[PDB]
């Protein structure tokens, strides 16, 4: 029952190479938080008297989210997720956000966990996917879509 | 479309479910409200009235004071004035602003300059942040909110 992909790491903003299969697209750390983390940034720099209009805020947003890393698992293991659905509290959403590294590494722990035994599940490709996503550098990451998306 | 921001300045630090804000928001026909259940949605945007809303799930550890009760907290808002596609803000302006008005009239009407740079422009008036932006020489946009931690380190506001 393994999909042929279970664990392979793909952008959000890809859907051509795996639809056929019932696999989700993790965040890990969930979507909002990065998306917080670069909002944590822009409102720095606009309280030191940036420039940076709304339109701009939501673009670099947008990338920010979309253009993630993240790792393709089964519906039911991506459902004991610790931010899936109505678990992504405000109060989860801002301690992520607050150290992107330490949120990657409790998420993919407890997706691995529970990838155990499971038959469809690939533990031994999740790890290997979600190792090289706790040692991503995110801080940067969104350094990036922030310069980005302002430098006109 | 037609909001008038004076309006919404005293909706400034009240919750998203605070039945006046409600009622005054879906009566110009918003009905979008902020959540985070699918991603961070936490601005409310009428692109070609120029208006955008901004929420904060987030408002005590940002040292935002909270009125109404609720998770989403009513930050600030931006007024674009220029945009090479449609949506700029044709309605009223606070404290008899307009924008044909030059950096020098901006000044002059809101009397408590507290940091300018090559581009923006930031006061202090009635408990509120206002930032000026200019396009070359051109009014681009007015962004308010409400106090925060970040603007109080920034000696824009006590």
């Amino acid at each position: 029952k393994k999909h042929k992909d279970c664990g392979k790491k793909v952008p959000y903003n890809d859907k051509k190479s795996l639809k056929g299969s019932g696999l989700e697209k993790d965040h890990t750390p969930s979507g909002a938080a990065l998306e917080l983390a670069a909002q944590n940034k822009i409102d720095e720099l606009i309280a030191n008297g940036a420039r940076i209009t709304e339109k701009q805020q939501k673009a670099i947003l947008n990338s920010v989210r979309n253009n993630a890393p993240t790792i393709a698992i089964p519906p039911d293991i991506a459902a004991l997720g610790d931010t899936w659905r109505a678990k992504n509290k405000p109060h989860v959403i801002e301690k992520d956000a607050a150290n992107l590294k330490d949120a990657v590494a409790r998420n993919t722990k407890t997706i691995s966990e529970a990838m155990k035994n499971k038959d469809h599940g690939c533990k031994e490709a999740y790890d290997k996917a979600a190792e090289e996503l706790r040692n991503m550098d995110w801080e940067k990451y969104i350094d990036e879509a922030i310069q980005v998306g302002t430098k006109a | 479309g037609t909001m008038n921001a004076i309006d919404l300045i005293d909706f400034l630090g009240h919750s998203s479910i605070y039945q006046p804000f409600d009622e005054f928001l879906t009566k110009n026909g918003v009905k979008k409200r902020p959540a985070v259940g699918k991603s961070l949605d936490t601005t409310i945007s009428l692109e070609k009235e120029g208006l955008t809303l901004r929420f904060t799930i987030k408002a005590e550890s940002e040292g935002v004071a909270q009125k109404s009760d609720g998770a989403f907290v009513f930050r600030g808002f931006e007024i674009l004035l220029l945009d090479e596609d449609g949506g700029v803000y044709t309605g009223p302006l606070p404290h008899n602003l307009k924008a044909s008005d030059s950096r020098a009239e901006i000044e002059g009407k809101l009397k408590n300059l507290k940091r300018r740079m090559p581009e923006t422009d930031a006061y202090y008036l009635d408990g509120l942040v206002y930032i000026a932006a200019f396009d070359e020489d051109r009014f681009q946009y007015l962004q308010l909110s409400v106090p925060t931690n970040l603007f109080r380190k920034n000696n824009i506001c006590p």
